[PDB]
């Protein structure tokens, strides 16, 4: 439930 | 001779503490080829038939395909992360990159299992006890007259091969096996012998009861070497590998992961940085290193606006411990001039760029090549920024600086930071317990501190696997200026 990381 | 003009025109200008590894394939990809190279040592020289348990698996064309099968997916979910955000996407996308990273886990394991075997210990960084080496060869002097039916003239064995058994490590810790690779080892010592006229039939020799005997002659080694461990050696490791061995995230193998391990395209460039090495404004170990003073950094954070939970994470710190005390240029939230950028380089010991990619987007590459030197240790924090030889990394170490830090492939924002933190942490740019107002501060080589960083990733694999650093252990020079 962690907030999906933004891409790189 | 060319190996040895490679010793005495490059590796024994090499600080002696360090050593260079070699790593390529022979000409089918049927062998990895690695050889060892420290200052004032003979040369390890290994070729290893990848495949040599079978006829006692796995080939380098399989192994590579599963490698960029596993980073073509890895790319894919840094990307479709927008997309699927939502609120039970979120439970996809973590279970999907946890899959991912224990399938690159298990690749690496199986490269070091298989691939690699009972030679690990060529990597191995402990340092050399010439008394107690020499104990261990009339020990494993006696396995061997006990055991090969050639011995019921005898072949002496280079200190360089027993080394190999020395660097499986500490025998005497509870958990160690070494029994596969004890016997991968013992293959190499009887087709030593083999090759020098002492001839034997795998099959008249008892490998099992070598094993045992031997592991027993470890353990004395270690009991006693154990009475007078090394301290702070500060040994590090460079690897020059060839084109086809890039990719690979060898840093991360289970056995070179608590190691410091940087890269370098090839042993003229190390031997140009090493002549270019900065003392530090203070027998010391660390004096080997390039310092770069704490003073007078650049740091490049969101450059593109969009990333606000890195911007975030840094911008506060950086102000407090960089740009008020230290005198550090700040580019946030706005894209950084190709002149902005080619100033920083030339000007500023440590760049740290914490946006997307490279920042190749921002200067363009033969701008890096007209420099007439690049001052800068650059963290290149960013989607593949020393991926795919020619890249961004090539060109910086043509520019010369002294070291810079990359991924292979492409990552996410917070577990990059998580990375990116714990390195700043380690090497001494921010105060300890800074990403967890703080004072006091560590002081790592930058390799040191990119080993330990992986530490602090969610993903070892999937996230810290991708960061190498291609150059020269730096040390942060704290009270030191340009």
């Amino acid at each position: 439930d962690k907030s999906i990381e933004v891409g790189r | 001779l060319d190996l040895h003009r490679i010793q005495r025109d490059y590796i024994d200008l090499v600080p002696k503490h360090w050593h260079v590894i070699s790593l390529s394939l022979s000409d089918g990809g049927h062998d990895l080829c690695i050889t060892r190279l420290q200052a004032g040592q003979a040369p390890f020289v290994l070729r290893l038939p990848l495949e040599r348990a079978s006829s006692r698996v796995f080939d380098f064309h399989t192994g590579r395909a599963e490698l960029l099968e596993i980073i073509k997916e890895i790319n894919r979910t840094c990307h479709d992360s927008r997309d699927m955000a939502a609120k039970g996407e979120r439970e996809k996308w973590w279970a999907e990159r946890e899959a991912l990273d224990q399938r690159l886990k298990e690749l690496l394991m199986n490269i070091e299992h298989v691939w690699l075997g009972g030679f690990r210990g060529v990597f191995s960084q402990h340092g050399r006890r010439p008394e107690l080496l020499e104990k261990f060869r009339a020990m494993f002097e006696g396995v061997l007259d006990k055991h090969l039916p050639s011995r019921r003239t005898k072949v002496v064995l280079d200190g360089n091969v027993l080394e190999l058994f020395i660097g499986l490590g500490d025998a005497t810790k509870s958990g160690a096996d070494f029994d596969e690779e004890l016997t991968d080892l013992l293959y190499f010592v009887v087709d030593i012998l083999q090759f020098h006229g002492e001839r034997n039939a795998y099959d008249e020799i008892d490998f099992d009861s070598m094993v045992v005997e031997t592991m027993d002659a470890l353990m004395a080694y270690h009991a006693e070497a154990n009475a007078a461990p090394e301290s702070d050696s500060h040994a590090h490791t460079i690897l020059v590998l060839d084109k086809q061995l890039h990719v690979f995230p060898w840093e991360s193998l289970p056995c070179l992961q608590g190691l410091a391990v940087s890269r370098i395209p090839s042993l003229a460039c190390l031997r140009k940085l090493l002549l270019d090495r900065r003392r530090s404004s203070s027998e010391d170990p660390r004096s080997a290193g390039h310092h770069a003073p704490l003073s007078g950094g650049t740091y490049i954070l969101n450059p593109s606006s969009d990333l606000l939970s890195t911007q975030k994470t840094f911008e506060s710190l950086f102000s407090t411990h960089l740009h008020s005390p230290n005198s550090w240029t700040r580019i946030i939230s706005r894209p950084p001039t190709e002149p902005e950028f080619l100033s920083a380089l030339t000007h500023s010991p440590i760049l740290l760029y914490f946006g997307h990619g490279s920042g190749a987007q921002y200067i363009r590459s033969r701008n890096i090549r007209h420099l007439d030197h690049c001052r800068a240790t650059v963290l290149l924090m960013g989607c593949s920024s020393a991926a795919l030889p020619s890249g961004p990394v090539w060109n910086y170490m043509l520019a010369g600086a002294p070291a810079v830090v990359g991924t292979l492939w492409d990552v996410t924002d917070r577990d990059i930071d998580r990375f990116a933190g714990g390195v700043l942490e380690g090497w001494g740019v921010l105060p300890e317990g800074c990403m967890g107002k703080k004072a006091g501060r560590n002081g790592l080589s930058l390799v040191q501190a990119v080993a330990k960083a992986r530490d602090r990733c969610r993903f070892r694999y999937v996230t810290a696997a991708a960061a190498v650093v291609y150059g020269i252990p730096v040390y942060v020079d704290v009270d030191g200026k340009s």
